[PDB]
């Protein structure tokens, strides 16, 4: 594949004036400085850019790029995108399962996969898990090569690479940049994007472009870049990296007259006339969701540091709430003790649902980078990522809480109660964790959307109905009281839990309630606090919760689709 | 409403005493709180733990595991078991009612004597 | 839990004057307090329920004026089917506890 | 300025082998990879190392290193500690108010101020701020010209730097040198720790000090170590960078090789030859507070957005509340209405202290740097950043919450009972703080510094006095609710507001109460809380919050002078 | 506001029959429901005071029974000094709304 | 208790009316609540608000700003003053007494027609 561009012209000011080149099978290499056109040209050359503004034909041998092309190619992120928490092999396992061919077996697949392993390098660190900041990972050298490990997988012709050693010591550069020379002797067209080489690097480039401030200050071969600069004018000396000499250049020793010096040069005329000349899915749904939620569950799993905090936390706040709590009486400080451990239960559940955030924000990037690729499809990926992340995290709380509490402070002690109170509060969280992720979905930064979330918990609260009788507001504001999770989860144990019981020590108030003001039964609190007393008034909570449930996860599931993703 | 209390009148220690208060006029089950006092030789009163009318009990702290109201409505009925005697307790036993809604002892029983020896 | 206290554990007044009982308290009662009177070999008798009222079989010599903490009980010209321990009790927490009691005597 | 160092070892693995040279007046510097005494000398050569582990001895011109050396010398941090607030000119006047001498006038202090700005090349920005992440910053070389010039007001001798020209472009870093040398030129001897420069910048040196691992790689004159890595069988191309050419050589183009083949050569017999033969408060606590708290002043002013985001979420709040509670009756729900509203203003006081995490976390390192460099006493400094920064953020909510939300919600209308309220919520507020100091103070991030803090928050929430009744725990628990500020807070409120009320209309229960049972006043519902009804009830609520401040406060004091500065 | 409702605005029976009046609510009241009893030219005088009970100055044959939202005053044997407007009152809420008022008539 | 009930029995449209009621028998500073309870033709009845025993007042939601009631402390006296007036205001006015332990409107006045017309 020898790859071609035009008059490429870019358009959010066009950062990309005017751009000329060919790109033949070698190890080229589109360097400049921060202001340039680096970290675009890129993502233009490799269809990872808007196709509004471009203007040429980027084309390859001829036949203009098919739709096709991004499944085909293969393009190494900036940093490491690859996974602390599985092996090597897992990861190089569940990019070779959604981008081959289903009709394959696994044994040429596992082959496959082997002589990549073997021919990368990592055949010895193979099984070692690559690493998250808590358990010992592996080298970070490692790293990158299990990143460009898990794209040629697919076996392309064209590798791009944007800055493949920033973040990185100068110890394992000379062999990353090696690796890629052995795998640019076989036939693969290597396009990278560097930041600031040091010779040891420079010296095996096959071409050179360099993107000044969003114009082709040069673009040819890349030996020839000092014969440019100093048949210029300029004077070449020695003991300077001749990279740093050409970004420095640009700094003094103006960008619109080297830019139209380089037009007069012969490596614009020369490939200018040979480009005249050369113009003249893949997988299932299930499958689709298979892998993704298997490599979630392990990632879930394999991170045990912050769901064993989780339940952790949970048992721990279960027992101290069940032993100060220990054994609700049935007198006048009854109501307000189970009223007050409703209210903390239901509005544990919300305010601990906070960090659903992180689900969505924290692996922004890899799903970007991913759906761009090919791998899988949106709703896959939310079927895939909410399957093995909020069903298996948001129902253990929900279990745990009511197993411990519930027979040491002596709530309802009934079969269908106890269930009722567990799927209450099974709901309230995972109708709390879809509001965190409509609120927090395709946010790329996480505070905002945390403030978010904490404003709009804090209101609900307000308007749960412990603090505020909720029948003596003003009837222009009441109707916010239907907005409001924990009003929902509150009403409904409540309504669970009072129903049948007693507060009046030698009083039955069942007959006729004498000396009212009393409030000596539980209906009387419910009918107080405006909460009906049929089962349809149980009920209606937790289809309301449901609606709930479904109408966040589609707008969650809205702004996934419609994001920007290039 | 016209309780009225029968047991035995002398006792072991390290055994258990029980008491029986029948009630006549009223329902157990109905409206009140049932409840146990006792006073000390020495004219000290002691209120040791009530049964609800619907079958809730609540006891004094200073008697301790060692306690027990129960009721049998059928004949009208409710018994005070007081487990792990010793021959201090040997008080005047009656069983009293309890409103709620005006809050004083309306109606005592009639006292039976419960003496403690070996 | 509340402790009751009478401070004349006993008394010695003369027949027809009068006669003031104190039952101060260790916590805020809120006028939760009644008073018995005892005779010998009897069960106690409600006599005074939320301190300012007075059941119906009891006259009106009989009087109960406290605020906070200390309660008192008042007998006007008092006759003798009055000598009798008086205890008090409030009915205010959990564990219902009784005064000392005092006893009267006409010399 | 000469200074020498000889035989030097630390420990904490004793990291630095065998030390040995001068620093003759020029421009010299130290470089080598991230694991050698690069870091490590010069922390050590300047006095802000631990000096328990020096085993050598250095010394200025042949006496013992001085004890004012700290403050003779000038140690100019490697990043950026300048306020961003502040302006040019402001920061080089705080820097030289605390550093200089109070006998001279400010005419004298100036004009000094004056010839270091010059010097500085800043002579066009002193009037405009210096930037910060919200207004619109100078230039980042401006800023690191400016954290030099902070240094230069005592003019010292001996100036020390720690990569200078880490976080720069290329043609900045050549500005900052080329400042550098100007300065070097004066017989200020100036010592850096370089880091991977390009051979521009290597060309201006005068003595240089390879460190590898811990061990002297090389030292002398920076125009020789070429030549000293030439002849000792290497071989140097063309077009490389001889700083990138020695941390090739560290790592093998072997460490215990390369340390040990220096001995063996003249560049280290002349260094010890020479060596054997030379080797055989400043301002009273007035001016300290004064201008301590007038900077942080001045740089709260320069903070829009904090300050300002908090008045106005103060305001909206005070609206809101003062709108759901709008005209608060007597009756039934008033207790409920009344208790929710003490109990959401207590819980707000306590729940927005938490943003007061970062005042002693966030400028940590400036902290630690002003004071080893002999600004202030850490008792001035203390009261300095908690009389501006703290003492005039806590008094406005408490004041906006009281006067907006006194007369709409309808509390008690007395003159008294007013200033009551907005003392008891200033008083808790400061005590929540107080609190958070303590916790924060002497950690250097702030999650795990806010993550304990929510959790005491929740728990002294739960034993405030509203979601369980504090009558009804068992003793060998109910001793922990005298460890929460809500509850005292929430207590003084709801005494101050509940004494003298009816909530029950056509029933005066001042007297004889008919029918218990009901809660018809303001003594009663106290009552049931377990909260005295005299007047020293009202007052033990604020002293105890009172002597919480002053402990809390002492602790905090406490973790600050035994933070570990060096 | 709970708004009560006499469905059978009128009614109409002879001397000695059984009859009885419907007041279902709009919301659940708790028997906080009154009964009134209005003649011509007087005002109301208050019959029954809980849904269940009984003032003093009138008979047992008035009857109140209900829960929820559905109450019913019953008057057995109505003689002659029973015609006249009946209204149900509610007291549970903040405007006490009353019903329409079932005049009764005879044969 | 005993109430009685004084004013004029004709006012002219969009203007005030105001009545009067001693209440003998009884202090209305010690113990109760007292309303006004109007009786339209056709025999509608309508609360409209109440003044309690220490001075808080409560109206019904329908008279906005048009209603408001005082009290005379000083002879035992209370007062309904209603304001912007219109014909359809033509009926009964009452004045009944609210106990609160109890919750019905126990004591009621004699009643006095007001018209309303021009
Ligand atoms: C599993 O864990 C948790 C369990 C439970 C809770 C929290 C948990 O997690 C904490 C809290 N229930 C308690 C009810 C509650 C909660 C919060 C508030 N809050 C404010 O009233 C507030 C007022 C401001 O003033 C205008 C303000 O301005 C900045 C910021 C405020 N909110 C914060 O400061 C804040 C701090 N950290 C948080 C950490 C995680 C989630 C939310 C957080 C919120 C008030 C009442 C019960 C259990
Ligand atoms: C405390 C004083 C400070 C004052 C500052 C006020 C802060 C407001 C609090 C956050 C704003 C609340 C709702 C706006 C959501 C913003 C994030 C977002 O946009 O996520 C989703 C957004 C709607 O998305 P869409 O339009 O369907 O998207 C189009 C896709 N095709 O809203 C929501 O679904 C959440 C709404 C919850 C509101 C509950 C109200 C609670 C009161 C009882
Ligand atoms: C997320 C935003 C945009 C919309 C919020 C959805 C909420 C407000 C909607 C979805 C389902 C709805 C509920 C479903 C049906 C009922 C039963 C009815 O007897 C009371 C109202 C109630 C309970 C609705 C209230 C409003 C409701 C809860
Ligand atoms: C408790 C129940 C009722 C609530 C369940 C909510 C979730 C599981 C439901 C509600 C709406 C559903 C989504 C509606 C829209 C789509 C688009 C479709 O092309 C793929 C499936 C997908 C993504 C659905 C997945 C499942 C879904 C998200
Ligand atoms: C190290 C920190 C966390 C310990 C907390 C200090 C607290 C518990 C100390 C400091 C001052 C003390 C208070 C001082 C005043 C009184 C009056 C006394 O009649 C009741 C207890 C009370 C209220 C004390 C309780 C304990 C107290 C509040
Ligand atoms: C309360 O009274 C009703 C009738 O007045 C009676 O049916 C009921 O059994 C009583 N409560 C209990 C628990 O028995
Ligand atoms: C309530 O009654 C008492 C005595 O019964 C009386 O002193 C008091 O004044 C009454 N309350 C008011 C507000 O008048």
């Amino acid at each position: 594949a020898v790859l071609s561009f035009h008059n490429i012209c870019y358009r959010v000011k066009e950062i990309l004036s005017n751009i000329n080149g060919i790109m033949k099978p070698g190890l080229n290499a589109i360097l400049g400085p921060t202001g340039g056109g680096k970290s675009s040209l890129l993502d233009v050359l490799a269809a990872r850019k808007d196709p509004s503004g471009l203007s040429g034909d980027v084309l390859i041998n001829g036949a203009p790029r098919p739709a096709n092309f991004k499944c085909n190619s293969g393009y190494v992120v900036q940093d490491d995108v690859v996974m602390g928490t599985l092996t090597v092999r897992e990861n190089l396992q569940f990019s070779a399962a959604l981008r081959l061919a289903t009709t394959m077996t696994n044994h040429e697949k596992n082959e496959r996969i082997n002589r990549v392993i073997q021919e990368l390098g990592l055949d010895k660190v193979a099984d070692s898990k690559v690493g998250t900041q808590f358990i010992r990972g592996v080298s970070g050298g490692e790293r990158k090569r299990t990143s460009i490990g898990m794209e040629l997988i697919t076996d392309p012709s064209i590798l791009f690479l944007d800055e493949p050693t920033t973040g990185l010591d100068s110890s394992t550069a000379n062999a990353v940049l090696l690796l890629l020379k052995r795998m640019s002797k076989q036939g693969r067209t290597i396009i990278f994007s560097i930041h600031q080489p040091r010779y040891s690097i420079f010296k095996l480039f096959d071409s050179l472009t360099l993107l000044a401030s969003g114009r082709l200050m040069f673009h040819g071969p890349a030996q020839e870049a000092l014969g440019y600069f100093e048949s210029a004018g300029y004077h070449c000396e020695a003991y300077n990296n001749p990279a740093d000499f050409f970004l420095d250049i640009i700094n003094g020793d103006l960008i619109e007259k080297l830019a139209e010096i380089y037009v007069n040069s012969s490596f614009y005329k020369e490939t200018k006339a040979e480009l005249h000349q050369l113009s003249g899915y893949t997988t299932s749904f299930c499958h689709q969701l298979r892998w993704v939620s298997k490599r979630s569950f392990k990632n879930l799993l394999g991170n045990p540091q912050a769901s064993i905090a989780q339940i952790i936390v949970t048992v721990v706040l279960g027992l101290v709430i069940g032993a100060i709590y220990f054994g609700l009486k049935n007198d006048s400080t009854g109501i307000q003790n189970r009223a007050g451990v409703l209210f903390f239960l239901t509005t544990n559940q919300c305010f601990s649902s906070v960090s659903a955030v992180e689900l969505f924000v924290v692996e922004k990037k890899l799903f970007i980078h991913e759906y761009i690729s090919g791998y899988y499809r949106v709703s896959s990926y939310f079927l895939g990522k909410l399957l093995s992340d909020l069903l298996p995290m948001r129902m253990l709380p929900s279990i745990i809480f009511t197993c411990i509490v519930y027979f040491m402070l002596g709530l309802k002690p009934k079969a269908d109660a106890f269930f009722v109170m567990m799927f209450t509060l099974m709901m309230v969280a995972y109708s709390a964790s879809s509001m965190a992720l409509a609120i927090a979905a395709g946010q790329s930064v996480v505070s905002v959307a945390t403030l978010l979330m904490t404003i709009c918990f804090v209101f609900m609260m307000i308007f749960s109905g412990l603090l505020v009788n909720l029948t003596t507001i003003a009837s222009w504001l009441s109707w916010l009281q239907y907005f409001s999770i924990p009003r929902y989860g509150f009403t409904a144990l409540q309504h669970n839990e009072f129903l049948g019981q007693n507060f009046c020590p030698g009083l039955n108030a069942t007959g006729n309630n004498p000396c009212n003001y009393a409030t000596c039964t539980g209906e009387e609190y419910l009918v107080k606090q405006g909460i009906d007393l049929s089962p349809w008034g149980l009920w209606k909570n937790h289809v309301a919760l449901a609606c709930m449930i479904v109408i966040f996860l589609t707008i969650a599931y809205l702004k996934l689709l419609f994001l920007k993703k290039y | 409403v016209q309780l009225q209390e029968s047991g035995p009148g002398l006792v072991k220690p390290s055994q258990s005493l029980s008491l029986t208060c029948t009630v006549t006029g009223f329902s157990i089950t109905s409206d009140y709180a049932w409840n146990w006092i006792r006073q000390f030789p020495g004219k000290k009163l002691e209120w040791m733990g009530y049964i609800n009318f619907d079958g809730g009990t609540t006891y004094n702290p200073s008697l301790r595991g060692r306690i027990s109201i129960t009721r049998d409505t059928s004949k009208n009925q409710f018994f005070l078991q007081l487990r792990s005697v010793t021959p201090e307790d040997t008080a005047t036993y009656y069983c009293a009612t309890f409103y709620g809604a005006k809050g004083t002892l309306d109606y005592w029983g009639q006292g039976t004597s419960v003496t403690v020896s070996s | 839990d509340i402790v009751l206290t009478q401070s004349p554990s006993s008394f010695s007044v003369s027949l027809g004057d009068r006669v003031t009982i104190s039952c101060k308290a260790s916590g805020y009662i809120l006028n939760r307090l009644a008073w018995y009177q005892q005779k010998p070999g009897n069960a106690p008798r409600l006599l005074i329920s939320g301190a300012t009222s007075l059941e119906t079989g009891f006259p009106s010599r009989f009087s109960g004026t406290g605020s906070g903490k200390d309660y008192t009980l008042s007998i006007s010209s008092l006759q003798t089917e009055d000598v009798g321990t008086y205890y008090c009790q409030q009915y205010w927490s959990t564990p219902w506890t009784f005064g000392g009691g005092t006893k009267l005597e006409i010399r």
